[PDB]
């Protein structure tokens, strides 16, 4: 998961 | 938004309706090529290609399980781009890259006809 | 094999389903959570869902055009996931965390369960 | 395009  | 991402989403995604496909799961349509049949799924036919994304937005054509080719496209060339539809994979050759972008320019995928021509201008 | 490989396909193809989605083109079967109904395809709940892979393969349910949740499930917590579904954006926030899991786990969403679990946690 |  990452912040797009 | 404040969202966050899965980065491998979209590929699992893809992943399964490739499993969907081989196993011919919900598969709606089959497309004719000259003696050869190819069964898929007309969303991913139409997320892939322009020309399947304008067949299936039609209001008579959305609703038919048969789609006929043009004779002058080469079945061999659609195995290959329908398997770039559901792998993201292309199975360029010296001997199928001619066959390959014709179909790729007539069933309206931009960036396979862009990589056949830089291949076709560095050879 | 010695394909060459489109990196940005795989995204470019779930936009292209997400397009189809907010315009209710294919749409296949409405998802009834409560009093509320949410319109998508089949073969996307399945690339997605653990719960609607189940669902969509046995041979009297794929049939269904409608199918009813579970009445202790939150239509937005599904409205959130059915966005991460076709998107890989998932709308996490203190207010939804527990709704959103609860239906991560209902629905099959590994992923998904797995990142709440941690913010869950960390708080 | 890349070589997977
Ligand atoms: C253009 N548009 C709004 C849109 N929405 C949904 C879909 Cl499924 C779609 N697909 C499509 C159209 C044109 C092209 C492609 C897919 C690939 C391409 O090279 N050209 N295009
Ligand atoms: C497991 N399998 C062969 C398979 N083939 C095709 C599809 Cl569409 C599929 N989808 C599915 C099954 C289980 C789970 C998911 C999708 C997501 C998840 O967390 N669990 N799973
Ligand atoms: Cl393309
Ligand atoms: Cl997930």
């Amino acid at each position: 998961w990452v912040i797009p | 938004d404040s969202c966050i991402q899965f980065t491998r989403h979209a590929s699992d995604v893809l992943l399964n309706l490739n499993r969907l496909r081989s196993r011919d799961i919900l598969t709606d349509v089959v497309i004719v090529v000259s003696r050869e049949q190819f069964r898929a799924h007309k969303t991913v036919l139409m997320a892939c290609s322009g020309l399947f994304y304008s067949i299936f937005t039609d209001q008579l054509k959305c609703n038919l399980s048969v789609i006929n080719l043009d004779p002058e496209i080469n079945p061999e060339g659609f195995c290959i781009l329908l398997d770039f539809m559901y792998t993201s994979r292309l199975n360029l050759r010296e001997g199928n890259i001619m066959a390959v972008m014709a179909t790729a320019m007539y069933l309206q995928m931009e960036h396979v006809v862009d990589t056949c021509r830089k291949f076709i201008k560095a050879s």
